[PDB]
């Protein structure tokens, strides 16, 4: 709970990581706007099932009422998918590794109307992760912060857990040998990225709502309700 | 309840 | 510029603060008041930005860019800061103090009111200080469009500055780091509110409820 | 030659 060491907090978070899943990309045919949206949302839908279970493993999360768990996840789900994607994409300049068999560049983004500008923000965020040399331990911290933070001012136990994740991030930076000044500077650079992720999430949400509204792709019931939660 | 309120209960 | 002391950063930011503007003494009249206000505030925001240390060192292409990305975030955090002392009410101007139910006067507006009120309530629970506020606002300007090395150096010095204020308030290291994170996680919620506000302002521009100025129009179209 | 651009250089 709140009695975790920094390291216990890190291990629990590394342990709780979801799998990297595959898309059902079919290479026999070219992309259309509809089949690409079909692929992306099919993937997101399956990742969502793992996210629900992952979140229950984030310290403190299951201590909340079921209504607050619903609320935080509904609020943060696309942010979490997005920060996962960006982390998966760190090693692939100019590309987004949605799945190991679904690696897309900006020109493939152009297949879905409105999509390429969102690809671009995601690609830039991946470069930022790259230039910063974001570590896996910092990533799992950030992703949990997103879960607990993004709906929290749709309003104190959550602030104590959030405080503990901060302690943990600092501890890692201290453990990686950064100076005291570098610790707060990097702490800030990392958290400021969450602003960019919220933004991409808001545009992504707006875009998906638009695809649904044009009947471009059928959405699973979960995805649908996750989307209604927000247009 | 919404779909998610019930998946959140699976163990 | 990058060689200001922590206090010189605080002094300079407090010095650059725009004035608090006033309003005039239905859905069309309330949108009129709000957008007329924002328009006049935007002009004061342009001049404030140039007084944010490091800002005039950028090209004008980037100056435009950061202001277009951030302007509603900037109005909103200003709005929230003014409202901090008035639980349940938004101090748009000293003679325009709107309580929550007046948001219902405009379609879609009451939900944005609630987000703003929740943020103000959050400033209140944190006991945010004015020196911290001027820091967050400068951070929004330089951060929000920064990815769409010098400005990362200016951002680092503003972080240095926030920490200095917390150290000076007698906070321990652990408390400094914790408050720095709490303060910055709030920028995430202000981004959210800006994106929703932008979507609301655009729906109003298309519905022709209200006349919008050229400046305001171009700031909205950048999104 | 946008508005904001010349406003960025006044007196
Ligand atoms: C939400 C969208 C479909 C699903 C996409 C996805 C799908 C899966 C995933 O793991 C990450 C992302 C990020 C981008 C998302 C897209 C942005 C716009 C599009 O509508
Ligand atoms: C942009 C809106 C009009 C201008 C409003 C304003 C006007 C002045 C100000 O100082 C802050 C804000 C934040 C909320 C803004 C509104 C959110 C929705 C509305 O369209």
């Amino acid at each position: 709970a709140l009695s975790l060491t920094a390291d216990q907090m890190v291990s629990a978070l590394l342990d709780a990581e979801p799998p990297i899943l595959y898309s059902e990309y079919d290479p026999t045919r070219p992309f259309s706007e509809a089949s690409m949206m079909g692929l992306l949302t099919n993937l997101a839908d399956r990742e969502l099932v793992h996210m629900i279970n992952w979140a229950k493993r984030v310290p403190g999360f299951v201590d909340l009422t079921l209504h607050d768990q619903v609320h935080l996840l509904e609020c943060a789900w696309l942010e979490i998918l997005m920060i996962g994607l960006v982390w998966r994409s760190m090693e692939h300049p100019g590309k987004l590794l949605f799945a190991p068999n679904l690696l897309l560049d900006r020109n493939q983004g152009k297949c879905v109307e409105g999509m390429v500008e969102i690809f671009d923000m995601l690609l830039a965020t991946s470069s930022r992760f790259r230039m910063m040399n974001l570590q896996g331990e910092e990533f799992v911290c950030l992703k949990s912060i997103i879960l607990l933070n993004s709906g929290v001012y749709t309003f104190d136990h959550i602030h104590r857990v959030l405080d503990k994740i901060t302690d943990t991030l600092i501890h890692l930076m201290a453990k990686a040998g950064l100076t005291l000044q570098q610790q707060h500077q990097r702490l800030a650079q990392l958290l400021l990225i969450l602003s960019h992720i919220r933004h991409m999430s808001n545009k992504g949400m707006e875009h998906l709502y638009s695809m649904k509204c044009k009947n471009v792709v059928p959405l699973s019931d979960l995805l649908l309700e996750m989307l209604d939660a927000h247009l | 309840h919404k779909i998610l309120h019930r998946l959140l209960q699976d163990s």
